[PDB]
């Protein structure tokens, strides 16, 4: 089936500051599944834009 | 006179046991990200 | 006059059970992303 | 004048016992995001 | 003048048994985000 | 008078068990990204 | 079936701060499934804005 | 079937402050199942928008 | 059928503190199941605005 | 089938400060699946612009 | 004069045994989020 | 299948400033998957723009 856990310890989508911190942390990386549409932007910028329009898909899964 | 549009027409689909996707979109023009 | 269109026409698809996608999609331009 | 349309027309589908999806969307234009 | 429609017509669907989606979508144009 | 168009006609696919996409796009001109 | 757990201590979307601290832990990562429409956005601005419209599909299983 | 639980120790949605802890723990990470509309950010800015319309799908299954 | 418990100490949508804790814990994670509908944000702003609307679809099953 | 855990201590999405911090940590990297639409921009600017439109697929499995 | 409209015309479904979904749906624009 | 884990101690997107940190880190690397449409830019201007549009595709897979 689709996205189930089993075996010891296994994690998914996780929190920041697992480790030995004095300062700061924000936020983490990111993992996308197939088939799907995700236009991206990663940006260290002063002032940053993403605008995105018309989108269509069947998007299924058959398996009889 | 400024026109945009779709025109998609009959669909014949009896007995139907799969699965279908009968799909028709229209988007307008002229849009305008600004970054100052 | 301006003009942009999509025209789809007539889809014969009896006892299906597989997978089908009938897809229509039109969209309008002039569009101006502005960087100062 | 301005226009946007979708015209969808006649489904004929008796004894149906699969998955079927019929779908019709229109969205208009001139939209306009700013960032100053 | 300015216009958005959908038009759909005439769905024949007997002695159905499975499973059937008859969808119509209308959406309004000229919106705006704005961060200033 | 100004022009762009998709004609799409006719699609035959009875008895599809596989994977079909019959699909349209019409994009309009004249856009113009700007950097001073 | 779907989104199911089974075995020893397995986790989904956890909680921030399971190290040691002594600073600021804020948010986690991300995981997507298959079959979807995700446009996605990761920013370190001073200023951010995302604009999405018109998304459309089937999004279907048959299994009979 | 859909979303069951079973075994030892299994968890979903967890909270935060599962260590040790001397400063701040808030929020935590993400995951989504199969067959959906989701668009997704993720942002660490001074400001931030985000804005979607017109969403449309069958979203269905049989198991006859 | 959907969204039973067996087996032993299994969990669904767990409360925050479950550690040692000297200062501050706020929520945790989230888990969607399949064939849904659900535009998502994660944000460390300073100010965060969502808007949606539109959204339509059968959502059903069959098991005759 | 699709984006399942086992064995142990595995990762997806993580969060920032998993080291020693006496500093800034912001973010992280960023992993993508097959069978996708998905513009990409890296930037260190000053200022920075993204625009994105008109995308249409298919984006679909048959296992029968 | 501004219009959005929907038009969905006649359903044949005698004998149903199984399950059908007949939905039609109309939204308004001209929407603005403002965030300062 | 697709973007599955096991095995020891791997990871998928990593968040910033796991070694030793007095400074500032931000960001990281991307990877990206086959069968995909991704215009991409690495940029280290004083300002800098990217537009695109019009992309079209099947993107699917069978294995029937």
């Amino acid at each position: 089936g689709f996205g189930n856990q089993g075996g010891f310890g296994n994690s998914r989508g996780g929190g920041a500051g697992l480790g030995n911190n004095q300062g700061s942390n924000m936020g983490g990386g990111m993992n996308f599944g197939a088939f799907s549409i995700n236009p991206a932007m990663m940006a260290a910028a002063q002032a940053a834009l993403q605008s995105s329009w018309g989108m269509m898909g069947m998007l299924a899964s058959q398996q009889n | 006179l400024d026109n945009v549009a779709t025109y998609a027409g009959q669909f014949n689909q009896d007995y139907l046991s799969g699965m279908a996707a009968n799909m028709s979109g229209t988007f307008g023009g002229a849009n305008m990200p600004n970054l100052y």
